[PDB]
């Protein structure tokens, strides 16, 4: 695989290979988006979720939400993008964690990235403040915090007002990946990724894990990618096998964008490059990666 | 307000 990751780098041909991507990719119909009842509910106007891929609240009012459900059949994993929840979308986003089952949020955007607000602030920051959303009857609590260097792992208590059920919810959020932009490293990238790999929370007794980011197309894309990949070549048993142009094609069946700039998707063939040592077997590569990264202090 | 901005 490394061809021809080498090849395009002396050719420079990322941004040709990524507008291919672009031309190429599934068009799909956005109708409930588009409604107007729905205009205060999408953070972006060109952002939106395919009809036939989007998640539903189980809500007779409106059951819209800016999310799609990308189901990787081969791979045999599901996950739920999203964009960052809005002031009047929290409670929706807990909605949908909860009515999904969802065990695990990835965020990987900041609340505020160069001056703009991308994200509302959704999860409770300290344990005795925790945030009740009334409109869909969800209480949510901090219950302890892992702060690493350039990312956190938050433990949060769901609780259903109505039944009294809790869940316990891991939020994973990475905290030094700008918009537009890639991760410092594929190692500071596959270590955060395997500690949600490691925590059970992409276990497909779960529900499907929720990403976002800003749009959740650009970063919440190269996350999905990448991870995606890596279990199609363990699956297949095959590395090089593993064509991340198509894999991203089929994932963009799902949600509109995915993948953002062509500086992301060459870091996604980087990652996937590097992550290959670890499916040939390369077992401890990990612990590489983990000190590549610097997450203490 | 939008994303291609």
């Amino acid at each position: 695989m490394e061809k021809e990751f080498e090849q395009i780098d002396k050719s420079g041909s990322w941004a040709a290979i990524y507008q291919d991507i672009r031309h190429e990719a599934s068009d799909f119909p956005c109708r409930v988006a588009k409604l107007p009842k729905n205009k205060n509910r999408n953070r972006y106007r060109d952002v939106s979720p395919f009809d036939h891929s989007r998640i539903k609240l189980h809500q007779e009012d409106n059951d819209y939400i800016n999310a799609s459900l990308i189901k990787m059949e081969e791979a045999q994993r599901s996950y739920i993008l999203t964009q960052g929840p809005l002031p009047n979308t929290c409670g929706h986003f807990w909605e949908m964690v909860w009515e999904q089952k969802s065990r695990g949020v990835v965020m990987l955007n900041r609340v505020m990235e160069k001056g703009s607000l991308k994200c509302a602030q959704y999860w409770p920051q300290k344990e005795e403040k925790e945030m009740i959303f009334e409109d869909t009857n969800l209480k949510l609590t901090l219950i302890s915090e892992d702060i690493k260097s350039y990312y956190t792992v938050r433990q949060l208590e769901l609780e259903n007002l109505t039944t009294q059920e809790t869940r316990e919810i891991l939020h994973f959020h990475y905290t030094t990946w700008p918009a537009f932009g890639v991760p410092e490293s594929p190692a500071s990238f596959l270590n955060f990724l395997f500690k949600v790999r490691e925590s059970g929370s992409l276990s497909p007794e779960h529900g499907p894990v929720v990403v976002h980011c800003s749009a959740g197309i650009g970063r919440s894309g190269t996350f999905c990618l990448a991870d995606t990949c890596l279990l199609l070549m363990d699956k297949r048993k095959d590395p090089s096998s593993v064509d991340i142009k198509k894999v991203l094609l089929e994932m963009r069946k799902f949600r509109m964008g995915l993948i953002a700039t062509a500086d992301q998707l060459r870091f996604s063939y980087l990652a996937v490059i590097e992550g290959a040592k670890f499916i040939m077997g390369d077992s401890s590569v990990q612990d590489q990666w983990k000190e590549l990264s610097h997450e203490d202090l | 307000e939008y994303y291609k901005v």
